[PDB]
DNA sequence: CGAACTGCCTGGAATCCTGACGACA
DNA sequence: TGTCGTCAGGATTCCAGGCAGTTCG
């Protein structure tokens, strides 16, 4: 409705802004003269700005729009290869056209693979066997995380034009299948460690199977042992291609047999022989059962035995098992409690109970909330159990994830109570809300209950806890389970145990206390010395403990958590009996007229430039203009020089400052010495006669900064400046000049860039189901004003603690990414003052007034920049985002974090000239704007809004049966330095220790960290490669000549033995305070390796030094 | 546990626990009826500092009972920064882990800090025969150590009867110093043999940098036994650091 | 009529945050 | 692409000995 409206005010402000820029832009003091960031249409528009061909959108939305996107995709790639449009060059450009756009089609145009990590593609032939073919396909730079899935699809798309062109499948050779293995080998064992081991068998039926060869690109120097190999130009290593094959077909599976299915190409059946190969892996309680299918179940044992690659290993916590809660939601979160009285991923979830410990003075006592966790945050003892964190079902979990056991809540408990009162005495209600009047009221006349009770209830069953004296009350008419939160964990005990337990309750003192027909307690007195303490602390229950009383050890519990344990056991009126395969659920259950469920089941486990100032070995290291400009002394670079028709000036800036015009730019042979303008270059075919060479617009030579820094100076007309140094290489293949002015007023700015061109900062933020005024920081007549009239249910706007859905364009963004946006918002003010002479649009001064603007928000891999706007704020160090803004492909795209931009900044400093040439970082540019994200609006709006706070009672009660959790049915249908570092790690380990009661073994990652760091170590040593000091490019050979030549100075070394050397004493703490064997021998080996690499000069007549390594070693020798 | 301590002026002790706390940090004063007390060992187990100060020191000297406490030795340097010279230092102490420190003059100054406890293992170190004493002064041997310092590390101690040679060897540089009865930085001799050993200087360079010019220096040593150089602190108190010399040649 | 006894103040030096470098995964 | 060690380097404050002003047989 509105929202239509909105995003139209939203693209006006847009508007504004380009025609803000344009005019600002229509002086010209820079060589560009069009916008560079456009606004995209829609997923047409984004692949027609990311390749093309501009007018091809027309057709795209018509066959998108009419047949669905894959076969839409597929007949535009017909039609791009039998050239509908025109002709656009030779066969193999068209090949390139059409997978770029292919890719691009199928990943929505987000993903820069095509279009720079694969440079080109050419077809060649086998002048050797039989005359087939392979795709040489240079890729680039940006192509060593290209991403599974994107590898995958490239190939198929690779495939599906082969087979469009008609080629002949190429021949397998020995040699060049040995070449494969070997790289593979080699890319696994020495280079860099792999996501998906392979096997020799399974890499040469693919090489065997790719029909026709392909030839990739170099990416490091690395031989091999079959030299000169026919095909390749060299005899590098294709570890670019190996990751790609690697993840493209033994990663991708899942969505390999999906899109096979999709298209239905033949020649593909070897996916199902890997699906096939990976295939080969009266005394009965329902308790029992269950514990059976998790046995069967591999895959919660294959993930707890896979987390061992990362983090400590065997380090796992005997009381409570290594597992968070289910709380099936649809589409991880830990309560923080767990973090502050503190290895994966993190997710705060604050609006939850927390975990339960013990403190100093012995009582027993649960964490609730951010005061009281920070009060006993430093008198913890022991950790009992790890709280109840939140996984969900809509995650998208493959490689045969078997179903998580649900458990027992109190929202399905309630349920159930209510579905049962409705199907016996008649009454109809509406749960999950308030409830009717009348309906209230008839079900408190029946259950002896208050209506405003019931209704805060059905409210937040979890804030409004219901006393346990009318829980058994209520529970006595249904005979429903017990309360789950006032339920302890005692699935981990045995029988035999369970009936010293009430021997020890029945040894004790009570005191009872009866309300409305139910025979209950009061409160138990007993003494820790009447049995075994172990499982007594181990269940996990807030007792209060007592010392002078006659007695050493006294322990007393109240209600409502004695009655918690009494009421189970029946008051202990009947008798408790121990049998096998029957769990102490069970037991009870049979020996009471109640039957009960169970709780705790779930169980889941440089260089820091600022300016774009070319100087090179002419700056030496530092590289400071003023330092420069103060010695007076020339620089040779390779840069574009201009001339101005009038004045006549020569220089590598835009604009004139002599004048009041703008310099053209002047083209220059290098070979030869002629000069002509960019007319005589149209004219001469961009040819010289002299040399034979592409006409190109920049030169060598040599300039003088020095008297050159006055332009700027006098252009500036601010002179504070303290530090500011230049860039020392160029990656771009034109090499173009940056805006000096613009340089110079970062500088006196003082912020930081990247190599990227542009000003972007990194911000960490994840998304949650609901959204809060109170949270972020804005009144309810704010909302108003900003165009909010109603709450998520209707109602009017009035108080400021409303639980309202989360909006798609809000911002919870810290104080420090709101500083550095203000200094940012200064800085570009300052310029459009100083540049053109504009007026202020923004204004902004203070932090509060940056609220309402629009920023965008970019991922790594995203060549696309979602525009939101600013509204909201943050306190923590981190903050919250929308699903919408973050997707798949900015979470699983090497980075976790996302950067911001002002779009003001992009409009003053987006350069396309700023990106280099053949190689690319982490992306490309952010070459377009993107903002409409419509999620079925008039299809499955509904969809899209109902998805907070809902529990599906059938799934609940179909979760202990084994289901598949891959059954898209029902998925769709329920739907609908060193000091910080060693502290941390000794604090992780005596925690670990406290959790563990002070038992736990040797790791394997200190070796796995201490091996290779020895290896490489002794390799440094054995190299021992200097360098120059002032001679900073020129590197000195290992042998010695005195000093450089070209420098009478020291030469600095290599010498990498502080980090060993401090190192050490972490191995040697651990190794004393745990006795493991298989490592003493690397022990003394490492320290003998450091005292005779020394060859401990100075003895006293009384030593003794402690060693446990000397006593090791001492009892070793007796051994002996 | 309780004590006070008054003294117009402690400069003195202020620098000499500055130099203890170059060279160690976990360090511990006994306070006994008689005074105070310290040993302090080497985490390298190569140099051993002690010191003793009677109760004929300080101006006001109130003890309660002998016991033993910890000072941190950083705590103590981020203190003894602002000590001046005509300055009154009062030492307070009670039951609790509060120490006071308090200065009067233009404006009453009163710092509380934590008392922490220090656990270092006290051992009586076993008599050795020295067979090698002298007494020199201070300036002379800490100017020599300052101008051979940063030639060599390792300075060469000869004594024989009635002379002394200082030298500092190496590769490209010789310094030599002769010492005898009628010369302008010995004050007596106690040789008995033909002894020479060579010594480190770091810990040597930055112990008599620490101490003033004026002040006098014993040392006892012998062929190539520990060496031992002690003083006094107004004729009263004693000070004494030892270490042992290297093997090599 | 000369000698210690300070201020002080400026040279010499110790300390340290910043700017380069290389190492692993 | 994230991390961790080393090195130099110049700006800074703190200490010490020389220049100067001053009260004593
Ligand atoms: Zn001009
Ligand atoms: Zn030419």
């Amino acid at each position: 409705p509105e929202m239509k409206a909105y995003f139209e005010s939203l693209q006006r402000e847009i508007d504004r802004a380009y025609a803000i820029a344009r005019k600002a832009r229509a002086q010209g003091k820079d060589p560009s003269f069009d916008v560079e960031v456009p606004q995209a249409t829609d997923m047409a528009g984004r692949v027609e700005s990311l390749v093309g061909p501009p007018g091809v959108a027309e057709r795209i939305r018509e066959l998108v729009k009419e047949y669905g996107k894959e076969i839409a995709a597929l007949k535009v790639v017909d039609e791009i290869i039998e050239g509908k449009f025109g002709d656009l060059g030779s066969k193999e450009k068209y090949a390139e056209q059409a997978v770029r756009t292919a890719l691009a089609i199928l990943t929505e145009g987000i993903v820069s693979a095509p279009l720079e990590g694969i440079a080109d593609v050419k077809i060649k032939r086998n002048e050797w066997a039989d005359g087939s073919e392979y795709l040489a396909l240079y890729y680039a730079g940006p192509i060593r995380s290209s991403g599974g899935t994107a590898q995958a699809l490239s190939v198929l798309v690779g495939d599906y034009v082969r087979r469009k062109l008609g080629l002949d499948r190429f021949k397998p050779s020995d040699e060049h299948i040995e070449r494969m293995v070997e790289e593979v080998d080699l890319y696994h064992r020495a280079v860099t460690r792999l996501q998906y081991h392979p096997e020799a068998d399974e890499v040469r039926l693919a090489m065997r199977n790719i029909p026709i060869e392909i030839t990739g690109e170099e990416t490091d120097k690395v031989e091999v042992s079959h030299r000169n190999v026919p095909g390749v130009e060299t005899n590098h290593l294709r570890g670019g291609a190996i990751l790609v094959l690697a993840e493209g077909v033994l990663q991708k599976a899942k969505k390999l047999v999906k899109y096979i299915d999709k298209m239905g190409i033949e020649g593909w059946d070897w996916i199902k022989e890997f699906v096939e190969a990976k295939e080969k892996g009266v005394e009965k309680g329902f308790y029992y059962e269950l514990y059976e299918k998790f046995r069967a179940n591999i895959a919660p044992n294959k993930k707890y035995t896979k987390e061992i690659i990362g983090g400590r290993p065997l380090f796992a916590e005997p009381s409570t098992n290594g597992g968070f809660r289910l709380r099936y939601g649809r589409s991880w979160s830990v309560n923080p409690a767990t973090m502050l009285i503190l290895g994966c991923i993190v997710t705060p979830a604050t609006t939850v109970e927390g975990p339960i410990v013990r403190l100093k003075n012995g009582s027993v006592v649960r964490v609730d909330d951010y005061e009281t966790a920070l009060k006993v945050r430093n008198e913890v003892d022991e950790i009992l159990y790890v709280g109840d964190a939140l996984v969900n079902f809509g995650d998208f979990v493959e490689n045969n994830q078997t179903l998580l056991p649900a458990n027992y809540v109190e929202e399905w408990w309630v349920q159930e109570l209510v579905q049962a009162i409705k199907d016996l005495y008649e009454v109809e209600l509406q749960p999950f809300a308030e409830n009717d009047r009348e309906a209230v009221e008839e079900a408190a006349e029946y259950l002896e209950v208050d209506p405003d009770f019931l209704w805060n209830l059905l409210k937040d069953p979890l804030r409004v806890k219901p006393d346990v004296e009318t829980a058994i009350h209520l529970s006595t008419v249904l005979d429903i389970p017990f309360h789950p939160y006032y339920t302890l964990y005692w699935n981990t005990l045995q029988p035999e145990e369970v009936e010293e337990l009430q021997k020890a309750l029945l040894g004790a003192q009570i005191e009872w206390a009866e309300f409305r027909k139910n025979r209950f307690a009061k409160k138990v007195v007993l003494e820790n010395d009447k049995n075994i303490k172990r499982y007594l602390e181990l269940l996990g229950l807030p007792h209060r403990l007592e010392r002078v009383e006659k007695k050493r050890k006294v322990i007393v519990v109240e209600y409502p958590w004695s009655a918690a344990l009494l009421t189970p056991l029946g008051n202990l009126e009947w008798e408790f009996k121990a049998k096998p395969f029957y769990t102490v659920i069970d037991i009870i259950n049979e020996n009471n007229r109640i039957k009960l469920r169970d709780r705790g089941i779930s169980w889941i486990g440089k260089p820091p430039v600022q300016v774009l100032f070319p100087i090179g070995l002419a700056g030496g290291q530092s590289r400071d203009i003023k330092k420069a400009a103060e010695e007076g002394k020339t620089a040779r670079v390779e840069i574009a020089f201009f001339k101005c028709p009038k004045c006549g000036h020569v220089g590598p800036e835009h604009l004139c400052p002599v004048c009041g015009t703008r310099k053209e730019l002047l083209w220059h042979c290098p070979k030869c010495g002629a000069d002509y303008p960019e007319s005589d270059a149209k004219d001469f075919n961009y040819r010289c006669p002299k040399c034979d060479v592409e006409l190109k617009p920049y030169a060598e030579r040599e300039i003088k900064p020095a008297d050159l820094l006055r332009q700027a100076m006098d252009n500036v007309k601010v002179y504070g400046i303290d530090r500011l140094k230049g860039v020392k290489g160029m990656t771009s293949g034109y090499k173009m000049a940056e805006p000096l002015e613009k340089g110079l007023l970062r500088v006196k700015n003082d912020v930081y860039v990247f190599k990227d061109g542009t000003i972007r900062f990194d911000a960490t933020d994840a998304p949650i189901t609901h959204f809060k005024p109170k949270e972020i920081g804005t009144s309810v007549e704010k909302l108003r004003e900003l165009g909010y009239t109603h709450d998520f249910e209707g109602k009017p706007l009035e108080r400021d603690d409303q639980i309202l859905e989360l909006k798609v364009q809000d911002v919870i963004l810290p104080y420090e990414a709101g500083r550095y946006l203000l200094k940012v918002a200064r800085f570009i003010d300052d310029l459009l003052e100083k540049f053109y002479g504009l007026p202020r649009f923004y204004n902004a001064e203070k932090m509060e007034d940056l609220v309402g603007h629009l920023v965008i928000g970019l991922a790594p891999h995203t060549s696309a920049g979602i525009i939101g706007r600013i509204i909201g704020f943050s306190d923590v160090l981190v903050g919250y985002a929308h699903p919408y803004y973050h997707a798949a492909k900015r979470r699983n795209c090497d980075g976790d974090e996302d950067a911001v931009m002002l779009l003001l900044d992009a409009l003053l400093n987006f350069s396309k000239y700023y990106l280099p040439e053949k190689r690319g970082g982490k992306m490309d540019a952010p070459l377009v704007v993107t903002t409409r994200l419509d999620p079925r609006e008039v299809d499955s709006e509904v969809h899209n809004m109902d998805v907070v706070r809902y529990y599906p009672l059938e799934f609940y009660k179909a979760t202990y049966e084994l289901k598949s959790p891959k059954e898209v049915k029902v998925i769709e249908r329920v739907e609908d330095g060193d000091m910080e570092e060693k502290v941390a790690r000794q604090l992780a380990l005596a925690e670990r220790i406290r959790a563990v009661d002070e038992h736990h073994v040797a790791e394997t990652i200190i070796n796995s960290h201490l091996v290779p760091d020895l290896r490489g170590n002794l390799r440094s040593f054995t190299r021992q490669e200097f360098r120059c000091v002032k001679c900073n490019t020129k590197y000195r050979r290992p042998p010695l000549t005195g000093k450089c030549p070209k420098c009478g100075g020291k030469i600095v070394l290599t010498v990498s033995k502080g980090a060993i050397e401090k190192y050490l004493p972490t191995a040697k703490m651990l190794v004393t305070k745990y006795r493991v064997k298989d490592y003493t021998r690397q022990r003394i080996c490492i320290t003998e390796k450091d005292i005779k690499t020394l060859f401990e000069k100075q003895r006293t007549l009384m030593g003794f030094s402690a060693d446990i390594c000397e006593k090791m070693v001492k009892e070793r020798t007796g051994h002996s | 546990m309780p004590f006070e301590v008054v003294f117009d002026g402690a400069k003195e002790f202020a620098d000499l626990i500055a130099t203890a706390s170059n060279l160690i940090d976990e360090a511990a004063f006994k306070f006994t009826e008689e005074g105070i007390s310290m040993r302090a060992m080497d985490p390298s187990r190569v140099v051993l500092i002690d010191l003793n100060l009677p109760e004929s020191i300080f101006s006001k000297y109130e003890v309660e009972e002998p016991e033993t406490i910890g000072i941190n030795m950083d705590q103590f340097k981020k203190i003894l920064k602002r000590g001046k010279a005509k300055d009154t230092l009062i030492l307070r102490k009670g039951d609790e882990n509060f120490l006071e420190i308090t200065f009067e003059g233009t404006a009453k100054r009163t710092f509380r800090l934590p008392l922490i406890d220090v656990e270092e293992l006290e051992l009586e170190l076993p008599e050795l025969p020295f067979t090698a004493k002298v007494v020199l002064l201070g300036e002379v041997l800490k100017e020599g150590i300052k101008d051979a310092s940063l030639v060599s590390d390792a300075i060469k101690f000869i004594a024989k009867e009635n002379e002394f040679t200082m030298k500092a060897e190496g590769e490209t540089n010789e310094v030599e110093i002769r010492l005898t009865l009628e010369d302008e930085g010995l004050l007596d001799l106690e040789v008995e043999e033909e002894t020479k050993s060579a010594y480190g200087i770091r810990y040597l360079s930055d112990m008599v940098k620490g101490i003033g010019k004026a002040d006098e220096v014993i040392l006892r040593f012998g062929n190539e036994m520990p060496l031992q150089m002690e003083y006094m602190i107004r004729d009263e108190g004693r000070l004494t650091f030892l270490l042992a010399p290297r093997v090599e040649e």
